């Protein structure tokens, strides 16, 4: 009671927030009436009972005709950021692993493989979770400056304004692909990385694979436009950005390429076996379709409308199955 | 004392080695001064107090 | 081309097997043989005369030039200038992935693995295709046990390779222990 | 006063003070330091034989270091040595062995003779194969070939159908 | 009811594993056996045994000799500890044996 | 760690430099809108 | 592009996995020296 | 009064000076076991909770 | 060192080797075998040669038999150059044969390569050139600990004997 | 082949076995060791003004009274033996001359890199045990120094005090090389030609090439 | 039922195991018994299909 449970109380109660409805629990905290009828418990529950899809088409309204919040698109996204950040580290390796040393490190030249080089070193700064900080920052940048510049456009405005914060921010995108690759623990760091680089290669060798990530950028804004929308050349879009894979594959080899994490130069990576442009494609494509980045900024009307009509069809199912057809209402 | 000798050491081999014939005091005293008082006046403390 | 004899005026000793720079030597000669015509040598009553020295059997190469932990240099090719040439090739190269796949297979639906020959017998004794060089052929299971090891060295290559010398936590530890002692002692 | 504890290896214990009194012989004539008196001398401390072990600290690791080989280690000799050299060398920095027995010093160096080779070895036995980890099967299993289908290889007028060309690449690929 | 549940579902899971053996060395004389065991949390724990105690001793009931483990190549051996009534099991795959 | 630094200010200018052309942007733009609502008002 | 899952690789995998435990369930089964009668 | 036995002396606590503990050549070697006993163990206090 | 320290010694020791060789635990069968193999075979019997055929079939043969006559410096440094390199096909093993014939020549070699990571001692009865040549070289090698020894019997089983020697030198092999 | 041609390279490197480098043959090749002390300087000033904090505010706990001055006593007592370690004269490079009779060796001082050349092989000489460094008191314009160092030595005015003391923070991590006035620390952790390392460093001159 | 079927055959005549049912080369036509069994695994379980369900 005076060295436990005060220390204890907050997990509980944060145990219980996420585990409860914070609304519903909110109105029934207050009882009693002021002169106003329907501050009941009944009447709060029933209320409650559809606040929340009210409370989600507000969010979604807020998302759209509001400026963005950088906490209400992490939120969004946090499954691809928060739980899954090694995710990308490994995709990474897979892309890059036909330049790289991995395959003489006890793995495969595969995904498992990948996946096996990332998980040897723990899941700590050494292992799974090693340059998720990094993959926090880039998507506190260019994607969300992007939106902050391009809420409510249509395809071709997102793709020249994310394309220009793309180019903005590619340095660090660039020492996030090599911390990702460095799996010997060569560099200390984010800015020791980027030290390295600049002492060795001039500056202009941070912003490798930028044009070749900018088209890759436009087809992957392009695909999202069209799952958002929903309709049916959705899975036409996925074939495009499928075949526009490649592009990101180079870019990562080029990016991994001129350092001792790898094998090759910038010369030899574009004259690389051509069997293997495609280095795990389809873990990319999987990956992308359960965790496609939730920008409602960029959702086109139709889009909105389908969101909306989601949350009207479920509003519905709060009336009496059986009730009575009355002449006199 | 043993860091005082060490540091002394460390400057004499680094003055000849660039031949500099002086001795950088200013790292040798990083603290010397600072140290030795605030042991000297403990230990007097502790004789008054003891 | 599979029945080749070699003479060797006791350059080479045959007790033990061919080492991989002679059997690429032989490998080397062969090749000439056939694409360059044939005199009717390689015949028991007219073999292949060699004359191997210690060097060739042995030493395995030179220009030994290669900068270990180095980057490639840039600001020097103009690289804002010769970047289109590189975007432009490796579009080239996006817009003909998917072609040479197609390609590829129909190479290997009018295209058998029998098509080519890789076995050679050299003194009365059978050698597969081996990289550059020959390699000693017994059974079926030897060939794939040998192809089972080469995979294993070339995979834990690298983890043999740790550093003996990074032992700085571990004499933490025992001068930790032992000075511990040391206090009980005293 | 006796546990049921295994005892560290005594194999190179002769040796280690057989060369540790052969150094300090060669300044303390009259200390009396022989390996015969091993059994009495660690029962005694350094300032007893008047010996200032300190100072010829270093001097009997680096003996010790060139002059011991160790066959359990999984290192070979020369990187067996230097490391222990390097191993005891800092260890020892810190430790003063002036004010305790002979037998602390000799056992010390043991132990960190031993632990070296255990490490070495990866703290398991050099003499044990032992079975492969699940990694390493797994490994191996991924790195077999595949051997496909041997009929469709086979030269027959019927496998040059398109039909069994194209399950030949299908499977062979 | 919670204290006793934890002691006895610890203590015989313990027991279970008690009797396989992790490490088995000589002494130098070859006069004594150094074992290490599991411990109830999974650690290492030693223990000392005597070669001439330890003898592999037939089953009491002559029809169960074909279900011993030992049947099988790769199966378990028990060995049984005559002085201090315990068990020893070594797997007779010759990849855990000198 | 002259390299370092340099890469450190060069990075903080950027992102600096970012900062004040977006707030200046803003600054324009909750201005106009000002000056509109009173205005309006 | 080396090649990753095989479904027969995975069956013996879990032929393995199942005729693991068979050694343990024998020896703790069998009959022992000893005879409580 | 239990360990003074009337015709029989107990063992003595301490071992035989005869034995010797110094340690010779491994015979016998499974260091798995030790994780798979960890592995089982907190299995079962993890279902056990 | 001590008893009542000894548990937590090689509890913290264990942990802390995994920096060093990181998954050294579960790559251990694994790191037996040294990058760069380099081993010395004393026997010439024929089972002899038909075991090294068989243990050594990835291996290069290095015939230094051809390098008698020649001083031990020289003789060590072409055995060194010939031993100290990786071929196209990366067999990374070299096996050498009639040599060392001294001491010398071993101290030599070993000091160049940083030491022999096997020395196989193949003791056939049938043999009678192998000790009279290379006793010296055998003695260094047992001093200095990389010396394995593996009888065989003429009229044993050749594959037991293989199997036998493939756990030994793997067993023997040293970094 | 790509690594292939690494192994070989790094394989070499290691047995120290380099070709002629043009004038001058690398025949060692050593690296220093880098000690953190910023994080600790950060801390002991962090400690120090929360102690003053507390002490101007009288809000503290008990706990946090003990616990700051030891933090802040640990975290200056690291940075004072890491700033010593960091600044250890440590060889990294040594090239010999074709004639076999000079040496040309690079330091590490700090991260600093100090080339030293025309050092004749006859000078080198590595000292296998503990040396000893003469300290001359006259030098010091220090009254307080000069008194302190005398009392704790027991001597003149130049005093001679052996290695074995100051091996903790001076030379734990390799040996003492003498290269011919000066001393540098020699690293065990290194790749070198051992044959000629070894001549040179007992101070025999190798043969020309 | 189509799909696990295609996987299973495809993985195993990968390995080189090839289930013994259907000759080995068609009458007429002469197709392999991997594309018979793709063929009869994918129309005979629709087949029953429409069937079980008339
Ligand atoms: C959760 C509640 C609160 C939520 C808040 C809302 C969320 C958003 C908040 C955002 C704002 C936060 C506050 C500000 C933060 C500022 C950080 C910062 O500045 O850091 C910089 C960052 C720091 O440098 P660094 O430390 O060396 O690099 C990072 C290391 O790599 C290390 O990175 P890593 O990825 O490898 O890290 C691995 C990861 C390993 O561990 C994990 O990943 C664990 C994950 C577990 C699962 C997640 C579960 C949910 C979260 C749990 C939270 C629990 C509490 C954690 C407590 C942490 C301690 C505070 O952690 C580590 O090991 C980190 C190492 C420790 C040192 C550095 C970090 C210190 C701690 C700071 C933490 C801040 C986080 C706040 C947000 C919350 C995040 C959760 O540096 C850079 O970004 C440098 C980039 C340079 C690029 C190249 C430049 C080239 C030149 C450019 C030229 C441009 C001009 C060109 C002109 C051209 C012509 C026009
Ligand atoms: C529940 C079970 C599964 C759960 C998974 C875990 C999930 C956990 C939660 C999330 C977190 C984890 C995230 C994922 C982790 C990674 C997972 C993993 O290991 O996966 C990789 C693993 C393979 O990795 P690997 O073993 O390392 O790869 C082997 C080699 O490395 C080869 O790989 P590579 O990287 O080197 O790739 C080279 C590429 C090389 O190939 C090429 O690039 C070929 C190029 C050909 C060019 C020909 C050009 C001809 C000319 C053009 C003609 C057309 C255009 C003409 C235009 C004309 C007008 C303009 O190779 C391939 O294309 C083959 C790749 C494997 C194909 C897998 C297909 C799966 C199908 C599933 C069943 C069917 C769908 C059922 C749907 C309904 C389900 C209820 O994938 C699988 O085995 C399957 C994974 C599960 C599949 C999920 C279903 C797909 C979902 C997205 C696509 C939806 C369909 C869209 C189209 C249709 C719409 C109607
Ligand atoms: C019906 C409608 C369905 C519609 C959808 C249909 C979709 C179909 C898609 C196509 C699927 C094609 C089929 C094959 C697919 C194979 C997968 C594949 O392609 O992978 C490629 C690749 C293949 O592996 P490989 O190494 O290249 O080669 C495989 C060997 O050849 C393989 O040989 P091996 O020797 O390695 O064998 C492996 C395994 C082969 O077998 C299998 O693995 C098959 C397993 C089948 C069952 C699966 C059920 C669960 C499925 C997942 C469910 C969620 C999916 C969600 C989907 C997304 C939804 C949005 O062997 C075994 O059988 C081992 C024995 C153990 C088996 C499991 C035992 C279960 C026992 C259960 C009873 C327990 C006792 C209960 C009673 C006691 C009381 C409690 O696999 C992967 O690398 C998979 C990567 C997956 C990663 C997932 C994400 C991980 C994220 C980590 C985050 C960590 C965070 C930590 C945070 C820490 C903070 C502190
Ligand atoms: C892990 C906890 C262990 C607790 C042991 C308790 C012993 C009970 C014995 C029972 C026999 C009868 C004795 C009389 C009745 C006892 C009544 C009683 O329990 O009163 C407690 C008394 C009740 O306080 P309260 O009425 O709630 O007042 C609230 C104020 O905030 C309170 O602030 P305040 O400034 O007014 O506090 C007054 C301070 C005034 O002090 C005194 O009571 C008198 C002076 C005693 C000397 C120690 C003072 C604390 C200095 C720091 C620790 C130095 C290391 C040596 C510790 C020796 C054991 C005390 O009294 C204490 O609190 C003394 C204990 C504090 C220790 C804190 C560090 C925990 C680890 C300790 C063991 C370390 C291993 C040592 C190995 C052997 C070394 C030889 O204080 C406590 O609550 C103590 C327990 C607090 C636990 C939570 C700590 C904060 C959260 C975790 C932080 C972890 C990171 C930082 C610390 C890391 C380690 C250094
Ligand atoms: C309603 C339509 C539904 C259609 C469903 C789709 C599947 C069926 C049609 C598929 C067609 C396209 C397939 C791809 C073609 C690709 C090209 C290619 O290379 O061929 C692939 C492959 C043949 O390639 P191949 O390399 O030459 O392989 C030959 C191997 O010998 C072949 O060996 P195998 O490994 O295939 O095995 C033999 C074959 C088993 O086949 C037999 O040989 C069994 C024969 C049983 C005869 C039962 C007594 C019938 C009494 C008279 C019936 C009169 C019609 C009554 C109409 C009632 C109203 C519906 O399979 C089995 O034994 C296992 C399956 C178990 C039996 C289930 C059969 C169900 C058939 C349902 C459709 C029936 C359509 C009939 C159309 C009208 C016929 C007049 O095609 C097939 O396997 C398809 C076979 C379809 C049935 C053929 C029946 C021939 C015997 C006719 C007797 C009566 C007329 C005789 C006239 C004589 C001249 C005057
Ligand atoms: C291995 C260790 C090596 C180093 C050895 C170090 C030797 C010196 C040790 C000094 C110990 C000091 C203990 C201080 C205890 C806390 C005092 C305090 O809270 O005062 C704050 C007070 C009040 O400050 P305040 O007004 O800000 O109040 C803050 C209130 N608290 C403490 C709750 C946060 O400040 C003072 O003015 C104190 C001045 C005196 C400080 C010394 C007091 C010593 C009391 C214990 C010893 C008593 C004598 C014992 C018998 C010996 C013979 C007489």
């Amino acid at each position: 009671a005076n060295f436990v449970i005060p220390y204890l109380k907050p997990v509980a109660d944060f145990w219980n927030s996420l585990c409860i409805d914070q609304h519903q629990d909110s109105l029934f905290q207050f009882k009693g009436q002021t002169g106003s009828l329907g501050t009941d418990w009944t009447s709060k529950y029933l209320r409650s009972e559809q606040d929340v899809y009210n409370h989600k088409y507000l969010q979604y309204h807020k998302r759209v005709h509001e400026a963005p919040e950088l906490t209400d698109v992490i939120s969004d996204n946090v499954y691809r950021l928060t739980l899954f950040a090694g995710v990308e580290r490994v995709l990474s390796v897979r892309q890059a692993q036909a330049i790289l040393k991995t395959q003489f490190a006890g793995a495969t030249e595969n995904i498992s493989g990948a996946f096996q080089t990332v998980l040897n070193g723990g899941i700590f700064r050494r292992g799974y979770f090693r340059g998720a900080l990094l993959n926090l920052l880039q998507f506190c940048g260019a994607p969300y400056q992007s939106l902050i510049w391009s809420r409510n456009s249509g395809i071709t405005n997102q793709v020249i304004v994310s394309s220009i914060f793309e180019a903005f921010f590619y340095p660090l995108d660039t020492v996030k692909t090599l911390i990702y690759n460095d799996v010997q623990g060569k560099y200390k760091g984010a800015f020791h990385c980027a030290s390295q680089v600049v002492q060795n290669a001039g500056w202009s060798r941070l912003y490798a694979g930028i044009f070749q990530k900018l088209i890759f950028n436009s087809a992957l804004i392009f695909h999202l436009n069209q799952v958002w929308d929903g309709s049916s050349q959705q899975w036409a879009s996925l074939a495009l950005v499928a075949a526009a894979y490649p592009l990101l594959v180079l870019k990562t080899r080029f990016q991994v390429a001129g350092t001792p994490l790898a094998l090759a130069t910038s010369n030899e990576v574009l004259k690389v076996n051509r069997k293997t442009l495609y280095a795990g494609l389809v873990p990319y494509l999987i990956f992308n379709t359960l965790f496609a980045y939730e920008f409602a900024a960029w959702h086109s009307s139709t889009a909105q409308e389908r969101v909306i009509g989601g949350l009207q069809n479920a509003m519905k199912q709060f009336s009496s199955p059986a009730a009575e057809q009355v002449w006199s209402s | 004392y043993n860091h005082l000798v060490i540091k002394y050491y460390q400057s004499f081999i680094c003055n000849t080695l660039i031949n500099k014939k002086k001795l950088e005091f200013n790292y040798i005293l990083s603290s010397f001064k600072f140290i030795k008082e605030l042991n000297n006046i403990i230990i007097i403390s502790l004789n008054k107090l003891f | 081309s599979r029945i080749y004899w070699f003479d060797f005026n006791g350059t080479v000793n045959e007790n033990l097997p061919l080492n991989y720079n002679v059997l690429k030597i032989c490998r080397n000669e062969i090749n000439k043989l056939e694409k360059l015509n044939e005199n009717n040598l390689g015949t028991q009553k007219n073999p292949i005369k060699l004359n191997l020295s210690f060097e060739d059997k042995h030493y395995n190469t030179n220009n030994l030039v290669l900068d270990l932990n180095s980057y490639e240099t840039f600001n020097s090719k103009n690289f804002i200038s010769s970047i289109f040439d590189k975007t432009f090739e490796s579009l080239n190269t996006v817009l003909m992935a998917p072609i040479y796949s197609f390609l590829e297979f129909k190479l290997k639906l009018s295209s058998t693995k029998i098509n080519t020959n890789h076995y050679y017998v050299i003194n009365g004794k059978l050698y597969i295709t081996y990289n550059d060089s020959f390699k000693l052929f017994t059974t079926i299971n030897d060939y794939f046990n040998d192809l089972n090891e080469l995979s294993n060295t070339k995979l834990f290559f690298l983890y043999r390779s740790f550093n003996i010398y990074n032992i700085k936590l571990n004499s933490l530890v025992d001068f930790v222990f032992l000075k511990l002692i040391l206090f009980i002692h005293l | 006063n006796r546990t049921h504890d295994k005892v560290i290896s005594q194999t190179y214990v002769p040796a280690i003070a057989n060369i540790a009194f052969t150094h300090l012989s060669k300044k303390y004539p009259q200390a009396g330091l022989k390996v015969d008196q091993l059994n009495t001398l660690k029962e005694k401390t350094w300032n007893d034989l008047g010996v200032n072990i300190e100072h010829e600290k270093q001097e009997i690791l680096v003996e010790l270091s060139e002059q011991i080989f160790v066959k359990e280690s999984k290192l070979r000799w020369v990187h067996e040595q230097r490391q222990r050299l390097a191993h005891t060398t800092y260890v020892f920095s810190g430790l003063e062995f002036q004010n305790v027995k002979v037998g602390f010093f000799i056992d010390s160096y043991n132990f960190l003779l031993q632990e070296l080779a255990h490490r070495s070895n990866l703290y398991q036995s050099k003499d044990i194969v032992g079975e492969k980890s699940f990694h390493e099967k797994h490994l191996e299993q991924q790195t077999a070939p595949y051997s496909g289908v041997k009929s469709l290889e086979e030269p027959v007028s019927q496998n040059k159908s398109f039909i069994n060309s194209l399950m030949r690449a299908i499977h062979n690929h | 009811v919670a204290i006793y549940a934890t002691y006895i579902a610890l203590s015989y899971i313990n027991n279970i594993w008690k009797d396989y053996v992790v490490r088995a060395q000589f002494s130098k004389d070859k006069e004594l056996l150094f074992v290490t065991r599991v411990s109830p949390f999974g650690t290492t724990e030693e223990e000392v045994y005597e070669v001439a105690h330890l003898e592999h001793l037939p089953p009491s009931v002559r029809s169960g000799v074909k279900d011993l483990s030992a049947q099988d190549a790769d199966g378990l051996v028990d060995v049984t500890c005559m002085s201090s009534q315990r068990s020893l099991v070594f797997y007779k795959g010759d990849q855990y044996w000198n | 760690s002259n390299v370092t630094g340099k890469v450190a200010l060069a990075t903080l200018g950027a992102l600096t430099g970012y900062g004040a052309f977006y707030h200046y942007n803003q600054y324009l733009n909750l201005s106009a809108r000002w000056q509109q609502i009173q205005e309006n008002i | 592009s080396s090649k990753g899952f095989n479904l027969a690789n995975a069956v013996n995998t879990v032929k393995s996995t199942l005729n693991a435990p068979i050694k343990h369930i024998k020896r703790n089964i069998e009959p022992t020296g000893s005879n409580y009668s | 009064n239990y360990l003074d036995q009337p015709f029989v002396k107990v063992p003595n606590a301490n071992p035989n000076a005869s034995l010797n503990f110094e340690e010779g050549e491994v015979l016998y070697e499974n260091t798995r076991l030790l994780e798979w006993a960890k592995f089982w163990n907190y299995s079962v206090v993890v279902g056990y909770l | 060192m001590n008893n009542t320290f000894k548990f937590l010694h090689q509890v913290i020791s264990k942990l802390t080797l995994k920096a060093q060789v990181p998954n050294y635990g579960q790559y251990s069968h694994s790191l037996k075998r040294p990058i760069n193999p380099k081993v010395v075979v004393f026997g010439n019997s024929s089972r002899a040669y038909e075991l090294i055929s068989s243990q050594f079939r990835n291996f290069n043969h290095v015939n230094g038999l051809e390098l008698k006559g020649q001083e031990d410096n020289i003789q060590a440094n072409k055995v060194a150059q010939s031993v100290l390199s990786i071929n196209d096909g990366f067999q990374d093993g070299y096996y050498i044969t009639d040599f060392p014939q001294n001491s010398k020549q071993a101290e030599r070699l070993d000091l160049i390569t940083d030491g022999v990571n096997l020395a196989l001692y193949i003791k056939d009865p049938s043999d009678k050139v192998t000790v009279t040549r290379q006793q010296e070289a055998i003695d260094y090698y047992r001093k200095t600990g990389a010396l394995v020894e593996f009888e065989v019997d003429p009229r044993g089983d050749l594959e037991e004997q293989v199997k036998q020697l493939s756990n030994q030198v793997l067993n023997g092999y040293k970094h | 082949l790509a690594f292939i041609k690494e192994a070989n390279e790094m394989i070499q490197q290691n047995t120290g076995n380099l070709p002629w480098d043009g004038g001058k043959k690398k025949i060692f090749q050593g690296q220093a060791n880098k000690y953190l002390e910023t994080p600790y300087y950060l801390l002991a000033a962090l400690s120090g003004l929360g102690l003053l904090y507390f002490l101007y505010s009288g809000d503290a706990k008990y706990k946090t009274l003990v616990l700051t001055p030891v933090v802040g006593i640990a975290a200056f007592v690291l940075l004072r033996r890491n700033q010593i370690l960091n600044r250890v004269p440590t060889l990294t490079e040594l090239f010999l001359h074709k004639d076999g009779k000079f040496v040309d060796a690079v330091v590490s001082v700090n991260g600093q890199l100090i080339s030293k050349n025309d050092i004749p092989v006859s000078t080198l000489k590595l000292y296998r045990g503990d040396h000893t460094v003469k300290v001359n008191l006259n030098d010091f314009e220090d009254a307080s120094a000069k008194k302190f160092l005398a009392q704790q030595s027991g001597q003149e005015g130049v005093i001679n005090v052996h290695f074995s003391k100051l091996r903790n923070l001076a030379a734990r991590n390799g040996q003492v090389l003498n290269l011919g006035d000066t001393e540098v620390v020699v690293p065990f952790e290194n790749q070198a030609n051992r044959i000629i390392l070894k001549q040179i460093f007992k101070g025999v001159e190798v043969l020309p090439s | 039922f189509t799909a696990v079927s295609w996987f299973s055959i495809y993985q195993f005549a990968r390995k080189g195991a090839v289930l013994p049912v259907l000759r080995e080369y068609g009458r007429y036509f002469g197709t392999h018994r991997l594309f018979r069994q793709y063929l009869h695994t994918l129309v005979l379980p629709l087949l029953y299909t429409e069937y079980a369900l008339n």
